[PDB]
């Protein structure tokens, strides 16, 4: 069953700037007290970033998956829970839904008849679903405030995802720092992916999350003794 | 495994010449092979 | 070849391929859709 929201403020972004965050390991190799050099999908330096706000505001409007997202979730409750993928978001074509349950993540490629507000609470995202292609099972993802980044890629076929978690302080803000994502998963899809909203939990427990896009740009990446990424320059 | 001497080891498919020794490296679950600075293998995982 | 498991006296007529699309696929993605082709103008709406 689907039902409207009515009483919310309407969404507004605030803007800010993704300093030196965002960047994923390119190669399965180890490699120690070296410099490279890599050409590749990165998100800039000092970047224009979004600003979403959940605390009887719910912010789940339809973004533009252009090239790779950044997003990056600052959460005490965990109220943000998932994703979709897709484009025209309805019965028509094939979608993408990665939702975090309490104990495990559930990853589903069908065709989902998408109500017109997604929300978490029961599952009122979908009225039903058919012709289901891929379905997974595995560990959550989201297993004061705690700041949880990933980087979402569709290429060649396949969906990857990166992921980094570490606990940070109250101040909501998106940290200023360096952060070394690590490959996570690669899902065999093989769908056209141009759109996506976020699923939200409601009981409204505070949470932000901010949104970055991933241009073409060359990168240059250090290595420590240990084996891992340590400092990196945006040549450009 | 003969040790300490000239060989052709074909590491999981893998083949070459060389000598085996002990090593402190420590690498994380997605990694199996080690390259250095003339990006020949120099670490495998047994 | 699968001459003697996939074909029937009065014919097999259980395989499809995709005839019409608006643009070419990429590498390893599929396409399972089944809307109507519109080869020009004045747009269909399903009429066939
Ligand atoms: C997608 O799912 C629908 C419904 O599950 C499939 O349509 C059925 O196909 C079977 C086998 O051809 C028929 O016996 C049923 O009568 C169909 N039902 C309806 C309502 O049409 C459809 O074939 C599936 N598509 C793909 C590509 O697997
Ligand atoms: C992925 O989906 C988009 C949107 O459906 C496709 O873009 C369309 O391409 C056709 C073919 O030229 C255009 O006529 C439409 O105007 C495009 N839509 C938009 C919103 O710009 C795109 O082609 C799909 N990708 C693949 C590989 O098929
Ligand atoms: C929500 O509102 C839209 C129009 O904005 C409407 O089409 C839809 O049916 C509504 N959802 C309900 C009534 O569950
Ligand atoms: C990025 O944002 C910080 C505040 O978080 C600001 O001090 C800095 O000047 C900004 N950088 C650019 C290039 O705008
Ligand atoms: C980010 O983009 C918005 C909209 O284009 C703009 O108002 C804002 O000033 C930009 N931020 C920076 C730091 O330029
Ligand atoms: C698919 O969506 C249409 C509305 O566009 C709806 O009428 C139809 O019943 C849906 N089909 C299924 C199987 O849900
Ligand atoms: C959460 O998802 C898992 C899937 O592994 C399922 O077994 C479980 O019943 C779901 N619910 C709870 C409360 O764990
Ligand atoms: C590598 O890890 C060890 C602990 O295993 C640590 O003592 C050492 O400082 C690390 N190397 C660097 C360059 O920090």
């Amino acid at each position: 069953q689907c039902v409207n929201l009515t009483g919310r403020a309407a969404i507004q972004p605030s803007f800010t700037n993704s300093s030196q965050r965002g960047v994923y390991y390119p190669d399965t190799i180890f490699r120690s007290n070296t410099l490279v050099l890599s050409q590749g999908y990165f998100l800039p330096f000092y970047s224009n970033v979004s600003w979403y706000y959940a605390l009887k505001r719910v912010d789940n409007p339809v973004l533009d998956f252009k090239d790779g997202i950044y997003f990056a979730a600052t959460e005490k409750s965990n109220i943000v829970r998932g994703w979709i993928f897709g484009t025209t978001l309805d019965n028509t074509s094939q979608s993408l839904l990665i939702v975090n349950n309490a104990t495990n993540v559930i990853i589903k490629v069908c065709n989902f008849q998408f109500c017109y507000d997604p929300y978490l609470s029961e599952f009122a995202v979908y009225s039903s679903y058919a012709n289901c292609t891929f379905e997974y099972v595995s560990k959550s993802f989201m297993l004061f405030d705690t700041l949880r980044e990933f980087v979402f890629r569709n290429v060649d076929g396949y969906f990857k995802i990166y992921s980094k978690y570490t606990p940070v302080n109250v101040n909501s803000n998106l940290p200023i720092g360096f952060s070394a994502l690590e490959p996570l998963v690669e899902i065999p899809a093989g769908i056209n992916i141009t759109k996506f909203r976020t699923l939200l939990t409601i009981h409204v427990f505070s949470a932000a999350y901010y949104v970055g896009y991933l241009a073409p740009r060359t990168f240059m990446l250090n290595y420590n003794e240990n084996g891992t990424i340590t400092d990196a320059v945006d040549c450009a | 495994l003969v040790k300490n001497k000239c060989v052709n080891f074909n590491f999981n498919g893998l083949t070459g010449t060389g000598v085996l020794t002990e090593s402190s490296k420590k690498f994380l679950p997605f990694q199996q092979f080690g390259r250095d600075i003339a990006d020949t293998t120099d670490a495998v995982r047994d | 070849n699968s001459n003697n498991l996939d074909s029937k006296v009065g014919g097999n007529y259980n395989y499809l391929y995709r005839l019409f699309r608006k643009s070419n696929l990429k590498p390893f993605e599929r396409d399972i859709s089944t809307e109507i082709y519109q080869a020009g103008s004045t747009p269909c709406n399903g009429v066939e």
